[PDB]
């Protein structure tokens, strides 16, 4: 039917204005007055357990997990269809993997007991093997796409018949798996994860998805030491996603999407336009202030760039600007997104770094005003040397019809910023009160707001954040196996032996990510280097909150670097301009990013005020 | 393959107790060494091993620079000296021993007696 191929759709978005309701129901019932519910959070949590999966079968669906094409790319069209072969292989035994695994301990906790709720812990459970059936067949689908474009060598009759007789074998006989069992033919001894490593690498650099690729490395790491343990390791799969904190990354990405659907983001934009613009370059200022006031709402630098790059460059170019500066300045000041809070990169590393999130926030508040303040220092540089006209300045009345106008919208980022300060929201309800004000804004205050683009939008959401959920739950399986290997301890040895200082130690990282950045996506990276990069600051007494704020502004210059920028892709294509003139125009504004880096590198202290 | 236990009991909050293991019955270079723990009502936790990883000793997240492993190959003994007890530390110390040299010591096969340790 179609309301089965359009079944994840309906079915988390429901789900998710369900979970939605309920949280803001409980911010409520806590705060309007004293009656705190019981069994909010957990419920909250329950429902984002599937709500998660079903955006992971939806990137299942529509091929749209992060993958590192920077090698697979290059190959031969001849050659490239052996490795697509193999990569559906591996993702097929990984949600093979899924099935059995889920099953197994959806059926051994059906004893243990959800105090709150009065339920069995097995309807959490539950949703593992529930759901990798959607995937199971979301993947087909897939896969019968790709042979009728020539992308893959197998028949999609063959492919189907190894699923179901695979599926058959471990569900009537799954004994018949232990022929697989790599230890009855290697003995490696204790020196296993590091040929699980370059198996690891040579997956991630033939295309393989990252979530899928930490998968198979579990499997074959289980599978070459003992295989009995991967029964209770396979948990780290599901209460990975029982995570309170995880819960502000699908509300975070929709609080930026009721916004600049909700037309919200074009008042702002006017607001600003309205104060400044009459100055030295004032179109660039006007460009970097709206990022700023944006900045407090969304969470992603994509979002501000698709969200303001229009018409941004559309009023540069209504004063004479050059296409280089258009097309470089609205992609530099993308990054004032993912510093100032709210931010999703912060909450990434938050989960894997197992830090305070509010504490991430407030750290990197203060960044996002550097790096403001020197994009805006820059651009008055380059357009009084370029003598651009100074426009005339704007009425008395003007000014204060676009700050009135644009007035309920301003107090979005005091909901967030100056609600996780004070104290009186935690990061998860912040989120909910955002996007709970979002609604009212875009729906009662300003009327723009629909009740089917409200559901397209969380559909949409939560497509997003299934990406991420699945390298979330499989970094956490990945993480625990390459940590009681010690492995990070080796290579923090490696690393003092050849830098000393901690300061050259920082300075090796850094340029060790601006390496990676230039052909490594920002978020195809936060899952590859951060797991073992992490254990190693901790190691060399490096904060972890300033190692997180100085990661994330090190790799949101990557998406600048043109050997791969998001960034700069995403403005080319708002803008109607080349990439190569986007690469080249932000040239200049690279600097000033380099500075805030080194100065925030080299005086610590300025990170970390205000969360102290 | 046979391993014994010494030491334990009841100590205060910093106790530095050492808890020792006297194994026979096969390699002690060849098979991974260590140490898991069970509390009163909880499931088993890894605590530590010897010859599992391949360059240091394995230390659990919460017993990390505060327990030491050391090794005795001559008269076949595994020590775990313990310091800054905590009273989250009350439970029962199993030694066990496995052919697989994975740092994994509460899925190691073979297992001793155990001890109890309480701190007060
Ligand atoms: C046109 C050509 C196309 C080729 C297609 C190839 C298809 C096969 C691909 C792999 C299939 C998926 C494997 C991963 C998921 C395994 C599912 C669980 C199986 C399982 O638990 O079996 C145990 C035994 O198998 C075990 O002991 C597990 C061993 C296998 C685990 C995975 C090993 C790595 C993959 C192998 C790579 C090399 C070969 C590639 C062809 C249980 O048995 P029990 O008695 O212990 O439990 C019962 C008492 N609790
Ligand atoms: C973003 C993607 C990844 C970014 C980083 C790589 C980018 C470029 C890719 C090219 C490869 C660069 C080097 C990485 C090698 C990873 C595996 C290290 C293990 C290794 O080969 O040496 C071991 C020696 O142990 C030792 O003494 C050395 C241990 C070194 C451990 C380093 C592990 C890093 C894994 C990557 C994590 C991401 C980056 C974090 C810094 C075992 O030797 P063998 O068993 O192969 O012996 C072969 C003879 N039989
Ligand atoms: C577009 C893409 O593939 N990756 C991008 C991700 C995704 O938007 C993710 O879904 C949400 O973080 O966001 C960034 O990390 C960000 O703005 O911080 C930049 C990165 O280039
Ligand atoms: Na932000
Ligand atoms: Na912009
Ligand atoms: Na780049």
């Amino acid at each position: 039917m179609k309301v089965f191929n359009k079944l994840e759709e309906w079915l988390g978005g429901s789900l998710f204005i369900g979970m939605f309701v309920i949280l803001v129901m409980q911010i409520f019932s806590r705060q309007i007055f004293n009656s705190p519910l019981i069994w909010s959070e957990e419920l909250s949590r329950l429902i984002f357990v599937y709500v998660g999966l079903l955006g992971v079968s939806m990137g299942i669906r529509s091929q749209q997990h992060i993958m590192i094409d920077f090698l697979y790319a290059k190959f031969p069209k001849s050659m490239q269809k052996i490795i697509f072969t193999i990569i559906q292989i591996l993702i097929l035994a990984c949600l093979i993997f899924f099935l059995y695994f889920g099953y197994d301990l959806f059926i051994k906790k059906e004893e243990i007991e959800i105090v709150s709720l009065g339920i069995s812990m097995k309807w959490m459970y539950l949703a593992l093997p529930l759901i990798t059936l959607l995937m199971l067949v979301r993947f087909y689908q897939a896969y019968s796409e790709n042979y009728a474009q020539n992308k893959v060598y197998i028949k999609p009759i063959f492919i189907l018949a190894l699923m179901i007789i695979l599926v058959l074998i471990a569900f009537i006989k799954p004994e018949l798996f232990k022929i697989l069992k790599l230890s009855n033919y290697f003995d490696l001894g204790e020196m296993t994860i590091y040929y699980v490593l370059i198996a690891w690498l040579v997956m991630i650099f033939f295309g393989v998805p990252v979530g899928w690729s930490l998968l198979v490395a579990c499997i074959l790491y289980f599978a070459l030491t003992r295989w009995k343990v991967v029964y209770f390791a396979a948990d780290k799969l599901v209460y990975s996603l029982d995570s309170f904190s995880l819960l502000s990354v699908p509300f975070f990405i929709l609080t930026g999407i009721l916004m600049n659907g909700a037309g919200i983001t074009e008042r702002i934009f006017n607001f600003a336009k309205a104060m400044l613009g009459h100055y030295t370059g004032g179109m660039g200022h006007v460009n970097v202030a709206a990022s700023l006031i944006f900045s407090g709402m969304s969470g992603s630098a994509i979002a501000d760039a698709g969200g303001l790059g229009q018409l941004e460059i559309k009023a540069m170019r209504d004063e004479g600007y050059d296409d280089d500066i258009c097309g470089g300045l609205t992609a530099a000041s993308c990054i004032i997104g993912p510093l100032v809070p709210p931010s999703i990169s912060m909450i990434i590393y938050g989960v894997i770094a197992n830090q305070s999130i509010a504490k991430l926030f407030l750290a990197g508040f203060v960044p996002g005003f550097l790096t403001t303040i020197a994009l805006m220092i820059m651009n008055y540089f380059v357009c009084k040397k370029r003598g651009y006209k100074k426009t005339a300045k704007a009425s008395p009345k003007e000014r204060w019809i676009a700050f009135k106008k644009s007035f309920w919208a301003l107090l979005t980022p005091i909901l967030i910023i100056g609600g996780i300060f004070s104290g009186i929201f935690t990061p998860t309800e912040a989120a909910v009160i955002a996007t709970f004000y979002s609604i009212i804004l875009g729906g009662f205050i300003y009327k723009e707001l629909t009740v089917k683009s409200f559901f397209k939008h969380c559909v949409e959401a939560v497509a997003i954040s299934g990406v991420t959920v699945l390298m979330i739950m499989t970094v956490t399986f990945f993480g625990d196996i390459i940590a009681r290997e010690q492995v990070a301890m080796r290579v923090a040895e490696i690393f003092i032996k050849y830098a000393t200082s901690p300061m050259m130690v920082l300075v090796m990282i850094n340029l060790l990510l601006l390496f990676l950045g230039m052909f490594i996506d920002a978020l195809a990276l936060q899952f590859l280097v951060l797991p073992m990069l992490i254990p190693i600051a901790e190691q060399v007494g490096i904060d972890l909150v300033f190692f997180g704020v100085m990661t994330t502004l090190n790799m949101m210059i990557g998406i600048l670097t043109p050997p791969m920028g998001m960034a700069l892709f995403v403005v080319a294509q708002v803008g109607k301009m080349s990439v190569s003139t986007v690469a080249k125009g932000v040239l200049p504004f690279l600097l000033p990013i380099f500075i805030t880096l080194v100065i925030i590198t080299i005086f610590p202290q300025i990170i970390l005020f205000l969360p102290n | 393959v046979q391993l014994q236990e010494s030491g334990g009991g009841l100590v205060q909050a910093g106790g530095s107790l050492r808890l020792s293991c006297t194994t026979s019955g096969f390699n002690f270079d060849d098979y991974a060494i260590g140490w898991f723990r069970q509390a009163p009502g909880k499931e088993r936790e890894g605590v530590s091993c010897i010859h599992c990883t391949a360059y240091t000793p394995y230390y659990a997240r919460s017993v990390r620079d505060r327990f030491t492993i050391s090794s005795d190959n001559a008269t076949n003994t595994v020590f775990l000296q313990m310091n800054n007890l905590r009273p989250e530390d009350t439970a029962v110390y199993y030694c066990v021993a496995d052919a697989t040299r994975y740092p994994y010591p509460e899925f190691y096969d073979y297992v001793g007696q155990g001890t109890q340790v309480t701190v007060s």
